[PDB]
């Protein structure tokens, strides 16, 4: 029983060459047992979604164009950090309702900007504006492209957009096999659960995605605030990680408001986005792997075993996986083939497939 | 900001 | 607990927003609840107080003719106009012997004059209802011809605009009627305190702008730890001063030096006798307060309501529960600390604390016993009510009763309730909660 290597071209170390060998010819003679090492290395960069808030209020308006930097340049550095990523956006200023808007004189309802002379647009609960795309560059273009509204109070709701941003995924664009990232802007303090009764709202912002067709937030003058465990529940649920980007004016608010959702971090929105661009990486940082393996397309007279070597350099007996792979690391597996008799086809051929790893061992198997 | 305006 | 006494309301109405118990000179004590949304005779929702009686089976309440007609009244080249559409004629009301003040905040108000107006702001009004003599008087101490430029001009000093005036509410034990603007001084907050019995002397049928002489509004303020605080979100009267010839206001501001929240409590002359400030962040502490002698001692001893309050649990994991904080008067001329004792929930996102409900004394006994909210709470996430039988000490962090909502989801069960009143004198207060989304009122009886 000899075991000749037929493709063994070499891991790549970022052809993205993932599993070396990559083609085996397997010679076998009847009741036969044999054991050879294949090794497995990612290459490839990770994936990852980057969704957008931003505050659109008369308020925002001090920082508005630092905002819009937040968005671009925060895509150009994972430009740099990975190829497969998707970015989406939405915008927000209160929920659209009195005493949160001017209502006299009529015309307030399409520019609340009356008593200035001025035009804003009539203000919205969350107005959701780029599905999630690999289009990077109709993500910029859109997010330039928003401008200030108007309300009254100084608190503004950020948490209803952050609550329909993640909330749905069809509207949105995410990916499951990928990591989700979440950047939130403002300047003011922040309308929270139970802000809203100064309005006559007083039923909470649920689980549930209320933008549909329009791309409005439908349900935002019947429901109020999502409170920030509701906030944490819709971030871990669906994987998403949480960045604070708000102004030195307050930034203690941010940094306390962090404190008190696990896992979420704050950047100073400012002239400069370093201390938000500084914790994107740290977060891209702790992005772990899983190298698992499925063999396709054998029968079941074929018995196999296996042993394992990850990067702990420590052997173990039938685990097929280890937790929490990385960039560049190998992983080493000793499979134990035994084959009982020579079956009538005399020529097999099978896969061996990493999960998640479009390439793959191709085996092929001849009994003398 | 005291409302809506710019500190 | 068979006799969950149900009281009904017209769709779309929030039959429960806010409700209060009523007792006219004649004697009937009756549920006055307000239905933000009640459709009026002219096919819009404005709101409606109905002084439901005492019904063993409840269901649709007469609804007291409220003037619901807009006034276009004029006097000194100006236009007194009170938009009530929407008005929420029902978002607060209270009692006293044959008066029933019943608030809509969302009132929205206005002065045409030449090209300047008041801009129809929820400047909120409270009806004062004389039903044994049908007198229909009306109160706004926010009410004011002042223009939109001169409140814009004065640094928004005194910016009465959006009290949403009624907003909450309660009467001195002398007789003056106390509201609670959340809105006032521009979302700062503001407490307006007149006497019932000089407003009705005032009253002259279509004037709807009269000053009162015994009004007596808050003094505003310009440091920005009160900013946007809702100084008034929650207003009640207690004595901490120790002096009882004069009454103590306690202020509950949710949003206090932002989003901590605090209480104030103040004296008649609406000067700080002492502050008590939040501990979590973003908690809503002053969402809902309530003034009283938890300790027994003959010292007011004040409850503070956390809503969003999140708690550090096994696994290094924030479960947002709520938090009642509980502080006590010191014993002789001394100020309150650090807070006496902390309680919380156990049900994930249930907002409890929304809502403190005094029950006075459960068992008949001494000790003082409260009730709290929780809208979202039990297994099931539709709503809870936790009985906090109080402790000469304090405050027992394990509520003694939990009330879960009958209603499906959306009811919001719990979010406005009062206790404190006796409906059958049967010698026990009966506690009333407000599950508006389901346009309903439930009634407990309860029994010890
Ligand atoms: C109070 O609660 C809610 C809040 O308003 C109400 O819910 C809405 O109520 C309207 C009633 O006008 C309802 O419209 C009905 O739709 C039916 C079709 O589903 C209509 O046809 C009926 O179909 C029956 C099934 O075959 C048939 O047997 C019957 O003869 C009739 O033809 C019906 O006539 C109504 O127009 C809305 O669907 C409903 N919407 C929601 C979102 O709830 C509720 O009705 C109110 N209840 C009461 C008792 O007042
Ligand atoms: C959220 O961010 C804020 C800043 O935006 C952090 O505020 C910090 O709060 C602490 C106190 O928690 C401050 O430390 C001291 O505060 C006292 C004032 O409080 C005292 O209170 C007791 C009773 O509670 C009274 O008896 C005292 O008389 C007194 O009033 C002050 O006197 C000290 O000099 C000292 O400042 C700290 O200063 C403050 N930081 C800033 C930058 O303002 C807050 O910690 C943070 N939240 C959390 C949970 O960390
Ligand atoms: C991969 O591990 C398996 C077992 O999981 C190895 O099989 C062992 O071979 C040795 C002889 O060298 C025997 O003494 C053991 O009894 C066998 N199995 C076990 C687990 O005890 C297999 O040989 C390994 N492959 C390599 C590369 O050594
Ligand atoms: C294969 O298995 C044998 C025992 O079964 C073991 O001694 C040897 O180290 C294994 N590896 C190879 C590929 O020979
Ligand atoms: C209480 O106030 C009244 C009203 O002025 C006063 O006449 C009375 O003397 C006061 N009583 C005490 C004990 O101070
Ligand atoms: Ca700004
Ligand atoms: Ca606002
Ligand atoms: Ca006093
Ligand atoms: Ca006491
Ligand atoms: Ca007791
Ligand atoms: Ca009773
Ligand atoms: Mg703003």
């Amino acid at each position: 029983s000899e075991a000749r290597v037929l493709e063994d071209r070499p891991l790549s170390d970022k052809q993205v060459t993932q599993v070396s060998p990559q083609r085996i010819a397997l010679r076998l003679r009847p009741d036969d047992s044999k054991n050879f090492s294949i090794q497995v290395r990612q290459v490839e960069d990770y994936p990852v979604d980057i969704y957008y808030l931003m505050d659109l209020s008369y308020s925002m308006k001090d920082d508005l164009w630092s905002i819009q930097n937040l968005g671009t340049k925060l895509a150009t550095q994972m430009r740099k950090l990975t190829s497969n990523l998707r970015i989406g956006f939405g915008a927000f200023v209160d929920k659209p309702v009195s005493p949160y808007m001017y209502i006299s004189p009529p015309e307030a309802l399409e520019n609340p900007c009356y008593d200035m002379k001025t035009t804003c647009l009539p203000m919205f609960g969350y107005k959701h504006v780029l599905t999630l795309t690999d289009q990077v560059t109709r993500f910029n273009e859109e997010v330039k492209k928003q401008s200030v509204s108007r309300n009254r109070d100084a608190p503004e709701g950020g948490f209803d957009a952050i609550m329909q941003a993640t909330v749905c995924d069809e509207k949105i664009g995410w990916r499951n096999d990928a990591s989700h990232l979440l950047v939130f802007t403002t300047d003011a303090k922040t309308h929270i659960a139970l802000d809203g009764r100064l309005a006559g709202i007083v039923q909470p912002n649920d689980g549930q995605c209320h933008v549909g067709s329009d791309n409005h937030y439908s349900a935002s003058t019947t429901m109020d605030y999502p409170s920030l465990g509701l906030m944490t529940e819709k971030l871990s649920q669906k994987n998403i990680n949480l960045i604070f980007a708000v102004t030195e004016n307050v930034v203690n608010l941010y940094q306390n408001y962090s404190e008190l959702i696990p896992g979420t971090t704050v950047g100073v929105l400012s002239m400069d986005s370093s201390n938000v661009l500084q914790l994107i990486v740290d977060a891209y940082g702790k992005i772990r792997s899983k190298v698992e393996l499925e063999v396709r397309d054998l029968p079941e007279e074929l018995s196999l075993s296996f042993n394992a070597t990850c990067l702990n350099n420590e052997v173990i007996p039938g685990l097929k996986s280890c937790m929490g792979l990385k960039i560049g690391d190998t992983v080493s597996f000793s499979i134990e083939a035994k084959v009982r008799g020579c079956p009538q086809e005399k020529e097999k051929s099978f896969t061996i497939k990493p999960v998640g790893f479009k390439d793959s061992l191709i085996v092929q198997v001849t009994f003398d | 900001x005291r409302g809506d305006w710019p500190c | 607990p068979v006799q969950l006494t149900f009281y009904a309301g017209p769709n779309g109405s929030q039959f429960g927003f806010s409700l209060d118990f009523h007792k006219d000179s004649h004697g009937r004590v009756a549920i006055v609840v307000g239905a933000p949304r009640t459709l009026g005779p002219s096919q819009e929702e404005t709101g409606g107080v109905f002084l439901c009686p005492w019904r063993a089976e409840g269901g649709q309440c007469p609804s007291l003719l409220f003037d619901l007609r807009d006034e276009t009244r004029n006097v000194g080249s100006q236009t007194l106009q009170t938009f009530k559409a929407r008005q929420g004629l029902g978002a607060s009301v209270v009692s006293w012997s044959d008066v029933i003040v019943a608030c809509a905040p969302w009132q929205h108000w206005n002065v045409l004059e030449k090209t300047e107006e008041a801009e129809k702001t929820p400047v909120g009004s409270c009806f004062l209802a004389q039903p044994e003599s049908g007198r229909r008087a009306e109160y706004s101490p926010c009410r004011g011809n002042t223009l939109s430029r001169i409140y814009v001009e004065n640094d928004f000093s005194w910016d009465k605009r959006y009290c949403e005036a009624g907003f909450s509410s309660v009467v001195t034990q002398a007789g003056e009627l106390v509201l609670g603007a959340p809105g006032g001084y521009y979302f700062l907050g503001l407490l307006a305190q007149a006497p019932v019995a000089d407003i009705f002397s005032s009253y002259r049928p279509g004037i709807l702008l009269w000053h009162v002489s015994s009004q007596s509004l808050s003094f505003d303020s310009s440091n920005p730890e009160y900013f946007d605080g809702y100084w008034g979100y929650s207003v009640a009267v207690g004595e901490f001063d120790g002096d009882l010839n004069t009454t103590e206001y306690v202020v509950g501001a949710p949003t206090w030096s932002w989003t901590l929240g605090a209480v104030e409590i103040l004296d008649s002359y609406y000067q700080r006798l002492h502050r008590l400030r939040g501990e979590q962040m973003a908690s809503y502490f002053g969402h809902s307060v309530a003034v009283t002698d938890v300790n027994g001692d003959g010292r007011h001893d004040l409850l503070v309501g956390a809503p969003l309050y999140m708690e550090s649990r096994a696994d290094r994991k924030l479960a947002e529960v709520g938090r009642v904080y509980l502080f006590l008067q010191p014993r002789g001329p001394h100020a309150l600390g650090a807070p006496s004792l902390l309680l919380t929930g156990t049900q994930l996102y249930g907002r409890f604390g929304s809502a403190i409900a005094p029950l006075g004394d459960l068992d008949r006994d001494g000790y003082n016993d409260i009730a709290v909210a929780a809208p979202y709470g039990g297994p099931s996430g539709r709503g809870q009510v936790l009985v906090f039988l109080g402790q000469s000490e304090g405050l027992r962090s394990r509520p003694s009763q939990v009330l879960d909502s009958p209603f499906p989801t959306g009811s919001a069960f719990g979010f406005s309730l009062r206790g404190a009143v006796d409906i059958d004198d049967n010698g026990y207060p009966d506690l009333i909660v407000g599950a508006y989304g389901a346009n309903q009122v439930a009634v407990y009886r309860a029994q010890p």
